[PDB]
């Protein structure tokens, strides 16, 4: 973004909502809090039920969302590929970045909306009272600390999302894969025939796909998905009609 | 051949990020001059899914909105490229079948009126724009069930002129389709939310006068009158610019817009 990522993919862990617990800020400034710092412990349970409530449908629907694309593309990058383990690992990285991409895109507005209104909701509970100008400080303080937590809880619910979405692929690409293992114990090695005849009589020699494993050099998109996943710091390991 | 051997390396140094802006740029001023381009990039290995990935790692850049001119400079390049595969009639159809408009659709919900963010939605639209230029029903069935509408129609009301422009005639296609005017004409909810939004867009157009959105805009409600209930609530809530001699000036020399105008009001008394 413009603000360098704060969490790397290790640093999250998402067996259960206790992982966001450690990673909460809690902005001491905040004018209600200034008055009420009792209302601190409000916080962490109002994030909680934000990706409680959002986790399941925004990673079902990012992993929706990115399967087509990846089959599709991977299916036609991997045409002339027999061997079925270049095809697995790189739909592997593509499906994890874009459902990972679309995750992050689907839940932010709504985390933020989500957290802010538990917040206001469990402020407004803990003091009964309502007074014009405590209202204000709570109204401020939910809109400050849904800002503040929304990219840890956004990670949490992509990570979520990243980790079921390999299996998904992996069952999607399950025809391919057959269609590679049958031409093999047939004694061929399995090229689409529409490609075949296509790349060799009308692509350029410079830019067609070959018979077999790519280059490695022309993997460096796939590997790339690997890497840069988006919301993580890249990896180093160094009325009716009527 | 030089040139043509120019453009292979630069396809080719699409998939690596050490190559990739450089290829963008050049490639993207390409494709006015070379024909084939589009089944070119789609064809090579790497080349769509460095394309997809290029729009990827805009996200982060999208909420909170932070997009930089560089940053809206380079997936601008990458865009343009796809605009050139949804034109092509070798490549639309493949396209469509990986679902790749999908993927631009965080961009048109952006609101952000910065330029990099304009210049964003712009070229967004773009791709979408291409891609219904040939009025196939494939494609306007895709943007159906995809729940594009609301994004043309937030653009319609709030974008920049050019903007308005491209979003009110991707709507046009959608209308000009049978499927699609059956879908906006579906409910009174649905048909009511456009023809409020262009009734806005006509008051703005009696200020800040734009021919080509203006015709735009009559062909939408032109399109409108065919389904006899949008026919019988335009009756009702047809903005009275459009009756009067509001728009007979700028309509003086566009005789296209003026016929569908007469046409328009014809219907609307049958």
């Amino acid at each position: 973004p413009h603000m360098l990522e704060q969490y790397s993919y290790h640093d999250i862990n998402v067996y259960s909502l206790a992982g966001l617990a450690p990673h909460i800020t809690l902005n001491p400034t905040i004018p209600l809090f200034q008055a009420h710092p009792q209302l601190k412990q409000c916080v962490r349970q109002a994030i909680e039920r934000a990706v409680q409530e959002l986790v399941h449908p925004v990673v079902d629907r990012s992993i929706k969302i990115a399967m087509t694309t990846c089959e599709q593309i991977v299916r036609k990058d991997f045409a002339l590929d027999s061997e079925e383990s270049r095809m697995r690992i790189a739909a592997h990285h593509m499906m994890r970045n874009l459902t990972a991409g679309m995750a992050m895109i689907t839940c932010r507005e709504p985390l933020l909306m989500s957290i802010s209104t538990n917040l206001k909701n469990s402020f407004a509970s803990a003091l009964r009272t309502a007074s014009p100008q405590q209202r204000e400080m709570m109204d401020q303080a939910a809109a400050q600390l849904a800002q503040d937590n929304c990219e840890l809880a956004c990670c949490f619910i992509q990570k979520t999302a990243v980790e079921k979405a390999g299996p998904e692929m992996d069952k999607r690409l399950a025809t391919e894969f057959e269609l590679r293992k049958h031409a093999r114990q047939e004694g061929r090695r399995y090229c689409d025939p529409v490609v075949l005849t296509y790349q060799a009589e009308r692509m350029p020699e410079q830019i067609r796909l070959k018979v077999g494993g790519v280059d490695p050099k022309q993997l460096a998109v796939y590997e790339e998905f690997a890497r840069n996943v988006p919301g993580f710091l890249p990896t180093n390991d160094l009325q009716a009609w009527a | 051949m030089l040139e043509r051997e120019k453009i292979y390396q630069w396809i080719n140094e699409l998939s690596s990020p050490e190559t990739r802006e450089n290829a963008l740029l050049e490639l993207s001023k390409k494709r006015e001059s070379v024909p084939d381009l589009a089944p070119m990039l789609w064809h090579s290995f790497g080349t769509i899914a460095a394309l997809l990935q290029e729009i990827v790692n805009i996200y982060p850049s999208i909420n909170p909105p932070t997009l930089t001119a560089h940053q809206s400079n380079r997936v601008c390049n990458a865009l343009a490229l796809l605009q050139c595969v949804a034109s092509h009639p070798e490549t639309r159809s493949a396209f469509l079948a990986a679902h790749i408009p999908l993927f631009l659709y965080p961009f048109l919900h952006t609101v952000s009126k910065t330029r990099p963010f304009e210049y964003l939605r712009l070229t967004s639209l773009g791709v979408i724009g291409a891609l219904v230029k040939t009025d196939e029903q494939e494609v306007i069935n895709f943007l159906l069930t995809t729940e594009i509408i609301p994004l043309c129609l937030r653009i319609m009301e709030s974008g920049s002129e050019l903007s308005k422009t491209v979003a009110t005639f991707i709507l046009q296609k959608i209308l000009l389709d049978d499927t699609g005017l059956a879908y906006i004409c579906q409910t009174y909810e649905r048909f009511s939310h456009v023809a409020m939004i262009l009734g806005k867009m006509v008051l703005q157009l009696s200020k800040e006068p734009s021919a080509r959105l203006l015709k735009h805009v009559v062909r939408c409600y032109l399109r409108l009158s065919d389904n006899p209930r949008a026919r019988e609530a335009l009756r009702q809530c047809l903005p009275d610019q459009l009756k009067d001699t509001t728009f007979a000036q700028v309509l003086k020399d566009d005789t296209t817009t003026k016929r569908w105008l007469a046409q328009l009001v014809k219907n609307l008394q049958e």
